[PDB]
């Protein structure tokens, strides 16, 4: 799979049509489109099965380059859950003058900047997907 | 939140909300600023305002302490405490405060919105902290007054040096000078992008820029100002008489290139901060340049109040100082880019106050001290920290842009902190060998203002003629039209076309605006032209008002020419004072 | 009454001054933490290549 590819929305629908063609309930590959919490659970159950196919590198925070004071930043403007599908932030500022406290806290808590500013990590002690050092 | 006071430098948490700068005030100081002014809003970690829902009072003496919040009389709880008590507003450090009997100066600085010269007089005749607060208040009100001007919405782009520009109705016309450069930022499809900084001046506005650009639809230029940060560093540390020449490294080899400046350098090496009173062109541009070569052992830092005035500094600096070892830091408007960027550790540093990082040096030279204000001096001293400060010039130059000044122009000795000691206690140093201007101009300025300290260079050719015209005064927008002067221009140019090889000097470009219909030459302002001049000069005063063309305007504007200058003395001030030639129409 | 209402007002003023000191210290801590976080973000962005 393409390393940059994270959506897989079409692939999830193709998997559902291939293995659950006559499952008579609407399946939302992205749980943002679900009707209620019961539908969220229903579609997340299928997303659990369908995410075992897609690469583990395509999940986690969905990051893009934004500019603050004209200086580029790498922040997570979305997330690709193995269960909730692709979720995109709604209040995403690709450009900004300055961040006072709230956006500063969000970007500090954001693993995007730390992972992008860290060294690639291959930790063979654990089978868990390492991100960065 | 918490900081030192302006009158006492004592820690306090009270800030005047009705002050444009909101300085920190001691409890006694806050009380004094509250009782004697209409400043009824005082700020703290929380604003001193009635927090009761449905109330809008914003006083302080009417505000009472109720519970954990603030209330007025109409909403205070039964347990209430007056904010104004014991001659001090309730705030942090209510027991550790000294106050000051000098409270009228602070009130005059704050209450008066910089309308007359007395505000500047009292701002300059006080302590450092009060002067800095006055300077930042003046900058804030200058920004407010500048934002109340017209907005240039470009409807069409016609050609170069001229635009099909229109604006709104009612909004006034920007002034003539370059002090109102436009730095607006337009939007094209999604957000703001880079535009650039240019100094639009009146010659449908001529731009004095060396680069080219094509405007688009919806692009507008605004008088963009900056946020005035608080000023910490003083203008200058007090002087002290040194016993020996210290602070600068004495080298065993001395420079014999400027024999008449060795004594000046020796005297500078004895004083902490010094300033030499010399007319424009009296080694003003190269005094620091020759100092950097006489003693190549001091960190020489050059700075100017204008970004467009650095070309005169760099014209001969590259010939005198080395080019390889000198460099200019390029921030991330037209200057050299062949230098090496990010040269933090360098003996010679060229930069501007807008983007000057923290650094240290030994000798700092500030050319063009007339147009720099106390805020500019504080910025210069805060960006660059050194034990010596050198000021080149004199108060008898073109004054600073006192745009909000409505009454009579400020006296030269009140322009800056340097001008205060330059004219009251006496000039620390003076130049007695001024071999730059001939006998006419040097003798005139010596007999006029310069304490007969200048001597004749060479003989006066007495080739200058003055005609006796009268003219009529009529204002249309900001200038006047004089057909008799149009007549005398031709009556002077009739003799030879070789007279024209000159630079047209005029504070107001109305003559160029009138002539543009037939000639159309690009317009440039004389604000930043020192150090570069031609032999012949074309001078048309066209004015007689003391508001701008006052007594201290022409005595240094006639010093630019070498031997040829128009000396049309249409004003009845020095006509019957000198001996030139004059004739009537045959 | 002068030793019960005035003494209560003095205690209330001391409590208010203490709360103001705590709020000022909180704002100073906010400024320090803001500067630290901003510098951390700016010094980790420069290593992004
Ligand atoms: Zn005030
Ligand atoms: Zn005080
Ligand atoms: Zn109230």
């Amino acid at each position: 799979w393409d390393l940059l590819k994270y959506d897989f929305t079409e692939e999830r629908l193709k998997l559902f049509d291939r293995y659950f063609k006559y499952w008579d309930q609407t399946y939302h590959p992205n749980c943002v489109n679900c009707l209620d919490d019961r539908c969220i659970l229903h579609c997340a159950n299928f997303n659990v099965l369908f995410s075992t196919v897609f690469p583990p590198t395509s999940f986690g925070p969905l990051v893009r380059k934004i500019f603050v004071d004209g200086v580029p930043f790498v922040v997570s403007t979305g997330y690709h859950f193995r269960e909730l599908g692709v979720v995109h932030n709604q209040d995403v500022n690709l450009h900004s003058s300055r961040l006072s406290f709230k956006e500063l806290l969000v970007y500090a808590a954001d693993p995007a900047m730390h992972a992008a500013s860290g060294n690639l990590l291959l930790d063979k002690r654990t089978t868990c997907f390492s991100v960065a050092a | 939140a918490v900081g030192a006071c302006v009158l006492c430098n004592s820690q306090t948490s009270l800030r005047c909300g009705a002050c444009i700068r909101r300085p920190f005030l001691c409890c006694k100081c806050c009380y004094d600023h509250v009782i004697s002014t209409s400043h009824k809003l005082v700020l703290s970690v929380n604003p001193y305002v009635c927090n009761a829902p449905g109330c809008d009072v914003t006083d302080v003496t009417q505000l009472y302490l109720g519970g954990m919040s603030y209330y007025c009389k109409s909403h205070k709880p039964p347990i209430s405490f007056p904010l104004c008590a014991n001659g001090q507003v309730f705030g942090l450090y209510k027991n550790t405060c000294v106050g000051s009997d000098n409270v009228t100066d602070f009130n005059a600085i704050a209450t008066c919105d910089w309308t007359n010269a007395g505000d500047y007089i009292l701002a300059n005749t006080c302590t450092e902290r009060l002067k800095l607060f006055a300077a930042e208040t003046l900058k804030a009100t200058e920004e407010t007054f500048k934002l109340s001007y017209g907005i240039a919405t470009v409807r069409e782009v016609l050609s170069d040096r001229e635009l099909h520009l229109s604006w709104e109705v009612g909004k006034p016309r920007p002034p003539l000078n370059r002090n109102y450069v436009f730095t607006g930022y337009r939007v094209t499809k999604n957000s703001k992008v880079q535009i650039g900084e240019y100094t639009f001046e009146k010659g449908a506005v001529v731009y004095r820029g060396t680069t080219t650009y094509k405007l688009n639809v919806g692009d507008y230029f605004v008088l963009t100002s900056h946020t005035v940060m608080p000023l910490s560093a003083p203008t200058l540390v007090p002087q002290e008489h040194y016993v020996r020449i210290t602070g600068l490294y004495p080298t065993l080899n001395i420079s014999d290139e400027f024999s008449s400046n060795v004594a000046n350098y020796q005297k500078v090496g004895m004083q902490k901060y010094s300033t030499l009173q010399g007319p424009p062109g009296t080694g003003k541009s190269h005094f620091a340049i020759g100092l950097a070569l006489y003693y190549p052992s001091a960190r020489i830092v050059y700075t100017a109040c204008s970004h467009a005035a650095v070309d005169a500094l760099c014209e001969k600096a590259l010939k005198y100082l080395p080019i390889d070892k000198c460099s200019r830091i390029i921030p991330a408007v037209e200057c050299f880019d062949k230098f090496k960027v990010n040269s933090t550790l360098e003996q010679y540093v060229f930069c501007t106050v807008n983007a000057l990082p923290e650094t240290t040096a030994d000798i700092v030279v500030f050319d063009e001290i007339s147009m720099a204000t106390n805020y500019d001096l504080s910025v210069v001293n805060a960006r660059l920290r050194a034990k010596h400060y050198v000021y080149i010039g004199d108060p008898a130059q073109l004054p600073a842009p006192r745009t909000l000044l409505t009454k009579g122009t400020l006296e030269p000795e009140y322009f800056n902190s340097v001008c205060r000691l330059m004219k009251t206690i006496g000039p620390d140093m003076f130049l007695g060998t001024c071999r730059r201007c001939p006998a006419e101009i040097v003798d005139t300025v010596s007999a006029l203002v310069y304490d007969n300290k200048l001597k004749a260079h060479k003989d006066k050719s007495a080739q200058c003629f003055k005609m006796f015209y009268k003219g009529v005064i009529t204002h249309d927008v900001s200038s006047a039209i004089n057909r008799p002067q149009i007549g005398v221009v031709r009556e002077f140019l009739t003799r030879n076309p070789a007279w024209r090889k000159a630079v047209f000097i005029s504070p107001y470009n109305s003559q160029n605006a009138v002539a543009s219909k037939i000639l159309g030459l690009p317009t440039q302002t004389v604000d930043s032209s020192q150090g570069s001049e031609y032999d012949y000069v074309i001078f048309t005063q066209t004015t007689e008002t003391a508001h701008s063309c006052n007594v201290n305007r022409f005595n240094v504007a006639i010093t630019r020419a070498k031997v040829g200058i128009l000396c049309i003395m249409s004003d009845r001030d020095l006509y019957d004072k000198l001996q030139f030639t004059s004739l009537e129409i045959p | 009454r002068d030793a019960a209402m005035q003494r209560k007002l003095e205690k209330m003023a001391d409590q208010a001054m203490t709360q103001m000191y705590k709020q000022a210290r909180s704002e100073d801590k906010r400024a320090k933490v803001t500067s630290a976080m901003q510098t951390m973000l700016f010094t980790m962005l420069r290593k992004l290549d």
